[PDB]
């Protein structure tokens, strides 16, 4: 990766995304979002992610 | 000095039907998590004055 004062940039858009994997994942400890409900990113559907 | 006394239901489970009378206070659930009668984040109050 890059340090917080370079922090890396990555663009995601016209792809199906896979999030559940990400949310199941127990490599990852902290996946702490509230403004997006954790359990249905799958629902939520946008767009230049 | 303000008639905040008077207050009304903001925050309900589902819609109601003609004729109900909403008495009953309970703990809001504002996302995905349980709220076990705290008002912190992601639950609120179900009235407003």
């Amino acid at each position: 990766f890059a340090s917080v004062y370079a922090w890396n940039r990555k663009r995601i858009s016209n792809c199906v995304a896979d999030y559940s994997v990400l949310y199941n994942s127990a490599s990852f400890s902290t996946f702490k979002c509230y403004g997006v409900s954790p359990t249905k990113l799958n629902d939520l559907c946008f767009t230049n992610v | 000095g303000g008639n905040y006394n008077y207050r009304y239901r903001l925050f309900r489970k589902s819609n109601l039907k003609p004729f109900e009378r909403d008495i009953s206070t309970e703990i809001y659930q504002a996302g995905s998590t349980p709220c076990n009668g705290v008002q912190g984040f992601n639950c609120y109050f179900p009235l407003q004055s």
